[PDB]
């Protein structure tokens, strides 16, 4: 048997995350971290043999097969590190997997701006979606309790070009009472503009 | 115990 | 490519004692390759349940295997191991002999 | 990977349907060859094991099979689907012998059995143009796109911007939400939202799309329903630039 | 008392009689403990000696596994090796492996071994270093630079120092009853009229384990019989191993010389001289 711990284990954007793998058999005699991006297969990124750490990059693993642990450092997460990572034991030639350890790696806003915007559908102007955006990785967003409103949890944008890196979420509904006002309500808030243009 | 390593094509 | 002819030594697991249940031994050792035809005889007559050892080999990789059969002695019963192997221009019988 | 591949990779099929899946692999002879599936979680359980042409070790019984007709072909096949077949299958090989025991990996085949295909449907589609205020406040726009009632869970959503796929200024959610959070056979929903300069949005002559790529029914599947067929489809909205 | 594991592998190609012959036994000291044969109908690793036994069904499962690997593995160098020699598809050929791990008397590890031949002929050793080859000629060359490539040398010795001196280990404890047993020799004498001015004593031990052993003749002086007729120790089939050294005397002093037996089994080293 080897055992991971499920996340969702939340590091800040720079800092280590510790991910560790035990395993009962004696009979172990190699040992892996895969990485599995969502909807994707596993690609590996560490292969060990000898009690010891191996480096490679910013990933470092550490082997004791007196203790019966492997663990796996990443240093200076990236939000782009985000992903489940497979911990696998060598038994008699059969590679034996945890059931993995989910990681985000939560962005470091440096210029939060929090706002919650309205946009209007191309097609209908009727139809209409509510846009909180511009937060920092410290807000959370809660699923609706107005069982007719749809809220997403965050989400991390990357604009590569204009050096920006943005948080967003998105709530709507099929109703005419619901405005953007108190649609992310539910939630704990910092001090938003909530534009009075509409 | 039989090696789980090494054990590779000539 | 070497090949390699087998030694051959025959001999009871027990001191040999006459109408006594024993166990009688043919030793090939230093052979390859490992296709070898190994028979005991009976007067000069094939016994015909004999198991082996399971195949192994020494540090040069040559071979060896100990073919036996269970055998109750008598002073007027003659046994003999019969080997043959490529490396012998034609088969090798080697006679039992207590104390040899 | 291209030292192996594996097809189909998406498969919507209903209980007691048969299964082929199948994986090729090239640049290396005479590999070990897997079949994992992970279902119920992540992680990966060993359903078929390999050391060589003709050779399959079967490691937990089960109403599926497996053969290596070749070197480089390893086949998993079904004569009847059950729900609990359900699973993301995935090939993998591994260097003659054992070596260190590292496994390359195919691309993975999704398969979602079904007890009722008329609760299949593909997603609605709408993006939603930036806010004036938006604009204003952040000399930027942020268009969102609204993949809606869909079943089952998996779409692929991309941004096509003058029609060729950005991937910068892109967030879409990683896994879709219930529409009745209640239910077990509710459909789904999901968002992107891709941000792009206010003066990039504003030029007239920009032309931004959301493409939402769905895997439903195939053709030769039943149908009773009065609706056209759920079958595999891309969805797409646009919008165009807009200089007021 | 030192100690060893070993596991010895030999793989027969016979072209037109279908799937390599493939035959593994696994060695503790001088004690078979497990065994493979391709041709048997089992298709499993099985026992051969009673304190393996009582591993259970995941030890039987990998051994299994593992084994079949090996013999796999071994199944496509039969092909390289052909052709690597330029030989013709008929013709049967041989591939052995062999390796272990030595432990002395404070069970600590002592040294590592993995050796390859080809038609019984060494192909590729790895040195004590468990990590430098010994490739005998242009052929194995290619297999050296394939596994250096590859770190072979380090996954081995991984293996060599972890796996094989553990389980070495958990071999010499749970078999105690077996393993670490020091059966003394019973020993005889014999004697036989050759001439009238020669006669033949034999020395024989019998019924002992393990199988090292030292038989050696003198009379009036230390230095021992620099000559003497002495056989290749043989296993007795029951465990225990046999042997014996002879030596020709003159008819006049027959109970002039003695025989000196050498055996952990032994307190003391046994002395014998002849007897009617």
């Amino acid at each position: 048997e080897v055992e991971q711990n499920s996340g969702p284990l939340s590091v800040p954007e720079g800092a280590i995350a510790s991910l560790n793998c035990t395993y009962s058999d004696r009979g172990s005699q190699s040992f892996f971290w895969y990485r599995q991006y969502s909807g994707k297969s596993p690609e590996l990124i560490m292969f060990i043999y000898s009690n010891g750490d191996k480096e490679d990059g910013r990933f470092t693993a550490q082997l004791n097969k007196a203790s019966q642990y492997v663990s796996l450092l990443i240093r200076d997460s990236q939000p782009s590190d985000s992903a489940t990572y497979l911990c696998a034991v060598n038994v008699a030639g059969k590679s034996t997997f945890g059931d993995g350890t989910t990681l985000t790696v939560k962005p470091n806003i440096q210029n939060p701006d929090p706002a919650v915007y309205q946009l209007r559908d191309s097609k209908s102007s009727d139809k209409s979606v509510c846009l909180f955006t511009d937060f920092d990785s410290q807000t959370n967003v809660s699923q609706s309790k107005d069982s007719d409103v749809y809220i997403t949890d965050k989400c991390v944008l990357d604009m590569r070009s204009m050096d920006f890196k943005s948080n967003s979420a998105v709530a709507w509904s099929n109703k005419s009472d619901f405005a953007c006002a108190n649609a992310f309500n539910n939630s704990i808030i910092p001090e938003d503009t909530f534009f009075p243009s509409p | 115990n039989l090696s789980a390593l090494g054990i590779f094509s000539t | 490519m070497i090949q390699r002819t087998p030694k051959i030594q025959v001999y009871s697991r027990h001191p040999a004692e006459n109408g006594k249940s024993n166990f009688l031994n043919c030793y090939v050792s230093g052979f390859h390759p490992s296709d070898i035809e190994v028979d005991l005889l009976k007067n000069g007559e094939r016994i015909e349940k004999v198991e082996h050892s399971d195949l192994s080999f020494s540090k040069d990789w040559s071979f060896y295997l100990l073919y036996y059969t269970e055998f109750t002695p008598t002073e007027k019963d003659e046994y003999a191991c019969r080997v043959n192997h490529v490396t012998l221009s034609q088969p090798k019988i080697v006679k039992w002999d207590r104390d040899m | 990977s291209q030292t192996i591949h594996q097809w189909p990779a998406t498969l919507v099929q209903p209980v007691g349907s048969p299964l082929s899946l199948e994986c090729t692999v090239e640049g290396t002879s005479n590999p070990n060859l897997y079949w994992y599936r992970q279902a119920a979680g992540r992680g990966l359980q060993l359903l078929f094991y390999s050391v060589g042409i003709g050779q399959i070790s079967s490691e937990v019984p089960q109403n599926l099979s497996a053969s290596r007709p070749q070197d480089r072909q390893f086949i998993l096949s079904s004569k009847k689907l059950l729900l609990s077949d359900s699973g993301f299958y995935l090939c993998a090989w591994s260097e003659t012998g054992l070596g260190t025991g590292e496994l390359f990996f195919g691309e993975g085949s999704r398969l979602t059995v079904l007890e009722d295909l008329k609760n299949v449907f593909p997603p609605e589609v709408a993006v939603f143009e930036p806010s004036e205020a938006e604009i204003s406040h952040t000399q930027k726009a942020t268009l969102v796109c609204l993949a809606t009632g869909f079943y089952p869970d998996h779409v692929e959503l991309s941004w096509w911007v003058n029609g060729k796929e950005v991937h910068s200024g892109v967030c879409t959610d990683p896994q879709p939400l219930k529409e009745q959070p209640a239910l077990n056979d509710s459909r789904y929903a999901l968002s992107s939202r891709l941000r792009v300069s206010a003066t990039f949005w504003q030029d007239p002559r920009n032309h931004f799309r959301c493409q939402v790529q769905f895997y439903g029914l195939s053709e030769n599947d039943e149908w009773t329903q009065d609706r056209a067929k759920p079958v595999t489809q891309i969805v797409s909205a646009e919008a165009w630039g807009r200089a007021d | 008392g030192s100690h060893s594991m070993r596991y010895f592998f030999t793989s027969v190609s016979r072209p037109g009689r279908g799937e390599p012959r493939f035959i593994a036994v696994g060695y503790v000291d001088d004690t078979q403990f497990v065994r493979f044969d391709s041709d048997a109908a089992s298709q499993r690793m099985e026992p051969r000696a009673p304190w393996i036994e009582q591993e259970g069904p995941e030890y039987w499962d990998g051994e299994t596994r593992k084994v079949k690997a090996h013999s796999q593995t071994h199944r496509v160098d039969l092909g390289t090796l052909r052709g690597y020699y330029n030989q013709s598809e008929a013709g049967s050929h041989t591939v052995q492996r062999m390796y272990g791990c030595d432990v002395g008397s404070d069970w600590r590890f002592l040294r590592g071994y993995h050796q390859y031949a080809y038609d019984g002929k060494d192909y590729i050793a790895l040195k004590e270093d468990l990590r430098s080859w010994t490739a005998a000629d242009m052929a194995a060359q290619t297999t050296k630079h394939k596994w250096e490539a590859a770190h072979v040398a380090e996954q081995l010795r991984a293996y060599l120092e972890g796996t094989c001196v553990e389980w070495l280990r958990r071999y010499l404890e749970n078999g105690k009853e077996t393993l670490q047993r020091t059966d003394a020799p019973k020993t005889h004498m014999t004697h036989h009229a050759v001439s009238d001015h020669e006669a033949t004593l034999r020395c024989w031990a019998l019924s002992f384990y393990p199988a090292e052993i030292t038989l050696t003749w003198q009379r009036d002086g230390e230095d021992q019989t620099q000559d003497t007729e002495l056989v290749e120790t043989r296993p007795a089939g029951d465990g225990t191993f046999q042997k014996w050294a002879a030596v020709v005397v003159p008819s006049g002093q027959e109970q002039r010389y003695t025989c000196h037996v050498q055996h952990e089994g032994l307190p003391k080293p046994l002395t014998l001289r002849w007897e009617p």
